[PDB]
């Protein structure tokens, strides 16, 4: 069966270069072109170019010429790509694709029935940083709201639970947002009976694996 | 009365028992003598659709040329990545001779005599023949060498010009000689010569034809963007040697002075990437002595840059398509049909 | 080029989605589906032909330059974003998301002043929560001493809650500790279909 196997995602700094691989299997590699496509969230998908494993001939979109290099290793059926002078504009998920129709006689490149799992690439100047966690303290009908503010971490993602997962109902963990500083921020709130605040203790379980920071923040009425 | 069909064709040539050149010999074995008296019957008020991009005849020639290269261009060693095999490295005397392709009983070949037929669509002037004209299996990249010529004016061939992954074939209506020499006595330093005046003139015409098929946008040429030397360079076999010529100069935008003779720097290689499939072949060191091939450029292979949108410009680069395209550039006007 | 519409599409399971694509060049047109966090899947090519494993529910049609992809009887798997493609060119995408219909519910509104721990760090975030509301459209209005704050905050909204089918929104206004201590009255004004009139939650700096 046709399978495109991609190397994982990565975090670059602006100015650097990135390299990705894509090993094809289940078919005759020389039969038809390999493509590289980038998809940035809420942005029109961009075809970067194609490579014909036979001879290694290439075709680059005007936009990328001089920055991108596509090659292959015919023996291992692996396609390679490099992108130089990265800018934030380059942040995206990078895919390799192959057309549906691909025989010895001929092909049709542009019906992408086969895709790699994708390689998510973020380019920014932020360095991996663990979140400082601040309380969102409740205040005195029968329900009170409270949470933790998880601010200034990079990169995504962070996970948040309550009282070690013992508390699930009422929990609202919002999508992170990217601040103008390059660091992420998100909030996690929960509603509870405002009569529990007196006795019931509420804890914030924050886990940010990328920085190995694990915080148990106790939230209490102020 | 008839229908489109594939089948096993046989070859015909003018190969002579006395000639010992390798291609000639292969033919004395594979083919039969060319028909002494050809018969071309014009088919009255008839119309037929051709598609050179899907012509099974191309596949059959392919298998022959692979057969031909297996007994005429056997390398000293083959590196298939998985193994490295040694084998006899016979001296090679190779000079392609015209090969005719013919149909067996119950079938027949159809020929399109429209003087500006670009390779796809209906043909008005149709005739019936038992064999193609003699076609030479010349293996080369970027430039199509020693082929037939357009009978009217320059013709742009493509399965679909708006599809950048489809090969473009230009068919000159007036050949241009390319004189290639490697002096005797670095025994790799070779060069090629072309008349700048004749060449550049032919460029004006092709680009003017190209512009015609792209809603009058500025046509500009650029060197290849990457890939193996077989692809980024004009590559061909001369007197058993493998030439590799830099074509930057032929596609000079400004020249479209520029009247004199332009000379390409070529290099001869002993280690090459085999076209028949995958792996590197190793041929012996260059023999001593002056080596000189004079060929006729009759067609060009182009790839259009993709992802334009804005502009205003269309950018073409020499090469590359596929080796089967060389045969297509000659088989374009023929198709096999079956009686009943 | 390829102009795809609409940008977004909020529909319930069972309904039919009609995504549109306008071309100018023509030639085999294809549609892709991308599920949250997964690689796109070819859905249709040649404008009208289904790929392998694509059920009858997906169908495409054409009229001149205009191309439609139609998804009937929506179900969980169908939601995501869809792209039209012509050779190397793609459309801007259409996000198709799930909105299960329910009775209108007004937001519960809470405002949170910055914690002392954060102020010690020399920065201040004011948070306004809009909890469990329907439908999804809602407006947040920051005011600092009666001055309207335009472009000084960031919003984030949850996907529709699986249990009660409501939405929740969080708005964060960030300021320098120095700026925060310049002003006194911090207000959050919420307007929604469930509110007969806009609701303003507020507080004065430094008041327990
Ligand atoms: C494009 O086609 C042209 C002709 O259409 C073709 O040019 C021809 O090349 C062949 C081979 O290079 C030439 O034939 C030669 O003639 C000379 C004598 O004048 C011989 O020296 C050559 O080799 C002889 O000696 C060799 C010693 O090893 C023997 O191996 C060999 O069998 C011969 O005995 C050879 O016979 C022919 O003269 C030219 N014709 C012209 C008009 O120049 C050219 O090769 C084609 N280009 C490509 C890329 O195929
Ligand atoms: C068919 O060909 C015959 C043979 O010449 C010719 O007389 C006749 O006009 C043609 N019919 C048409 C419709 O052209
Ligand atoms: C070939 O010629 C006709 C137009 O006269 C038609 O099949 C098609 O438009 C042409 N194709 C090219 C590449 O010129
Ligand atoms: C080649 O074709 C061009 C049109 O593309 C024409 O102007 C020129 O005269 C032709 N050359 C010959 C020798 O017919
Ligand atoms: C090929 O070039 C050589 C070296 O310039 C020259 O002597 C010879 O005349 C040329 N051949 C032809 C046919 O012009
Ligand atoms: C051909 O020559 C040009 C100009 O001399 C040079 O820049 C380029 O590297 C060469 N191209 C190849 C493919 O060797
Ligand atoms: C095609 O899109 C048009 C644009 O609104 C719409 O009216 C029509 O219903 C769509 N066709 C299908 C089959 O969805
Ligand atoms: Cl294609």
């Amino acid at each position: 069966q046709v399978r495109l196997s991609q190397s994982g995602g990565q975090m670059k700094k602006p100015g650097e270069s990135m390299r990705l691989s894509c090993r094809a299997s289940g078919y005759e590699f020389l039969n038809c072109p390999i493509n590289w496509i980038r998809l940035a969230p809420g942005r029109r998908p961009e075809w970067m170019g194609w490579l014909k494993p036979r001879g290694g001939a290439v075709n680059y979109a005007r936009k990328f010429q001089g920055r991108v290099t596509m090659t292959r290793d015919v023996y291992s059926d692996t396609a390679f790509l490099e992108l130089r002078s990265l800018t934030s504009d380059d942040t995206a998920v990078y895919f390799c694709t192959r057309g549906k129709y691909c025989t010895a006689r001929d092909y049709y490149n542009w019906d992408f029935e086969h895709w790699g799992r994708g390689a998510p690439v973020t380019v920014s100047s932020a360095s991996t940083k663990g979140p400082s966690v601040f309380p969102l303290a409740p205040s005195s009908g029968g329900t009170a709201a409270l949470g933790c503010l998880v601010k200034d971490y990079f990169p995504e993602p962070v996970t948040v639970s309550w009282n070690s997962g013992a508390l699930t109902s009422g929990v609202h963990t919002f999508p992170a947002v990217l601040q103008s500083s390059g660091l992420y921020s998100l909030s996690s709130v929960v509603t509870v009976p405002s009569s529990s605040l007196g006795t019931q203790t509420y804890i914030c379980n924050v886990n940010h694996k990328p920085s190995n920071t694990k915080v148990d923040k106790r939230v209490e009425p102020k | 009365v008839w229908k489109d069909a594939d089948t096993t064709l046989f070859c015909a040539s003018d190969a002579k028992a006395h000639e010992t050149e390798c291609h000639n010999v292969w033919a004395t074995h594979a083919c039969v003598p060319t028909d002494p008296n050809p018969q071309e019957i014009h088919l009255e008020n008839v119309t037929e659709n051709f598609n050179m991009w899907k012509n099974n005849m191309v596949e059959q020639m392919q298998e022959d040329v692979i057969s031909l290269w297996d007994q005429c261009l056997q390398p000293c060693v083959k590196l298939t990545g998985g193994s490295v095999i040694k084998q006899a490295c016979p001296k090679i005397s190779f000079d392609p001779i015209p090969i005719h392709y013919c149909t067996p009983a119950g079938y027949v070949i159809l020929k399109c005599n429209d003087k500006n037929f670009n390779g796809t669509g209906p043909c008005k002037n149709v005739s019936s023949v038992q064999c193609t004209h003699g076609i030479k299996p010349v293996v080369s990249t970027q430039l199509l060498l020693n082929g037939s010529l357009a009978e009217e004016e320059i013709i742009i061939r493509s399965e679909n010009l708006t599809n950048n992954a489809k090969t473009i074939i230009v068919h000159l209506n007036k050949s241009v000689e390319i004189n290639c020499t490697r002096p005797s006595n670095d025994i790799r330093k070779a060069y090629c010569e072309i008349n700048g005046t004749k060449w550049n003139k032919v460029l004006k015409q092709v680009t003017e034809k190209l512009k015609e098929h792209f809603n009058n946008k500025t046509i500009i040429f650029q060197p290849p963007s990457g890939g193996d030397l077989e692809i980024t360079m004009h590559h061909f076999n001369c007197r058993g040697e493998f030439f590799y010529c830099n074509t930057t100069q032929l596609f000079n935008n400004t020249c479209i002075g520029c009247n004199g003779t332009i000379t390409l720097p070529c290099k001869i290689k002993q280690i090459i990437n085999m076209w028949q499939g995958t792996g590197q072949a190793m041929y012996a060191p260059p023999i001593d002595g002056k080596i000189n091939c004079v060929s006729n450029i009759t067609g060009i292979l182009l790839t259009r840059d993709g992802g334009a949108n804005n502009t205003s410009n269309e950018t073409f680069r020499p090469g590359g398509g596929n080796i089967k395209d060389n045969w297509r550039s000659e088989l374009y006007k023929y198709k096999v049909v079956q009686i009943e | 080029v390829l102009t795809q519409s609409p940008a977004t599409l909020s529909l319930s399971p069972g309904e039919t989605a009609i995504i549109s694509c306008r071309t100018s060049q023509s030639g085999s047109l294809a549609w892709y589906q991308q599920r949250p966090g997964q690689a796109p899947r070819l859905v249709i090519y040649s404008g009208s032909t289904r790929a392998a494993g694509i059920p009858d529910r997906f169908s495409g049609s054409r009229w001149g330059a205009d191309y439609n992809l139609s998804i009937s009887n929506l179900e969980s798997g169908d939601f995501g974003v869809y792209y039209c493609q012509q050779y190397e060119f793609f459309g801007q995408g259409t996000k198709v998301q799930v909105d299960i219909k329910r009775t209108v519910a007004a937001p519960s509104v809470f405002i949170f002043p910055p914690s002392d721990e954060q102020l010690k760090s020399g920065t201040a975030s004011v948070v306004c929560l809009l909890n469990n509301f329907y439908p999804r459209e809602a407006k947040v209005q920051w005011k600092v001493d009666n001055a309207l704050q335009s472009g000084n905050s960031q919003e984030s909204v949850t996907e529709q809650d699986s249990k009660d089918s409501t939405y929740s929104l969080s708005s964060t206004l960030t300021l320098s500790k120095a700026d925060y201590e310049k002003h006194k009255v911090y207000a959050c004004e919420v307007t929604h279909q469930g509110l007969s009139s806009p609701v303003t939650k507020s507080f004065n700096r430094g008041e327990c």
